[PDB]
């Protein structure tokens, strides 16, 4: 019942929308 | 890049390597991008892969990952991407998230919210008691 799990997902989607836009940036 | 910078790049390739084959396909990269809400094209996503895909196989491997990451952050700008992260919920830059503050992160990745549940979220990550999460008690709940 912790809500740890909601904080590591939210990292999660926000890591993964980064290295999103990495793949734009690159350059 | 030290071992641990090199560590962290793979959790992030991990992320994203859906089948855990050890290289990231155009298939898996629109995988993610759908789920953040974005609709890449077949060409677009052939684009993106291209650009970072250095010995021209078609799939990215985690070398050429990060090569593409070790890019970036060899950059004066770039920070890591746990301080990166928590900049994203701290928006207005004071250096505490605010109830207001993770509910702009949580919209904006989709993730349904009720203000229980987000106030839990402060009170558990919350040590010092002031009622917003500092960058130490982001990485300590992290
Ligand atoms: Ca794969
Ligand atoms: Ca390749
Ligand atoms: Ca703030
Ligand atoms: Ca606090």
């Amino acid at each position: 019942k912790s809500k740890k799990a909601v904080w590591h997902k939210l990292l999660s989607k926000q890591r993964r929308r980064a290295v999103v836009a990495c793949f734009r940036m690159t350059p | 890049l030290t071992e641990e910078q090199i560590a962290e790049f793979k959790e992030a390739f991990s992320l994203f390597d859906k089948d855990g084959d050890g290289t990231i396909t155009t298939k898996e990269l629109g995988t993610v991008m759908r789920s953040l809400g974005q609709n890449p094209t077949e060409a677009e996503l052939q684009d993106m892969i291209n650009e970072v895909d250095a010995d021209g196989n078609g799939t990215i491997d985690f070398p050429e990952f990060l090569t593409m990451m070790a890019r970036k952050m060899k950059d004066t700008d770039s920070e890591e991407e746990i301080r990166e992260a928590f900049r994203v919920f701290d928006k207005d830059g004071n250096g505490y998230i605010s109830a207001a503050e993770l509910r702009h992160v949580m919209t904006n990745l989709g993730e349904k919210l009720t203000d229980e549940e987000v106030d839990e979220m402060i009170r558990e990550a919350d040590i010092d008691g002031d009622g917003q999460v500092n960058y130490e008690e982001f990485v300590q709940m992290m």
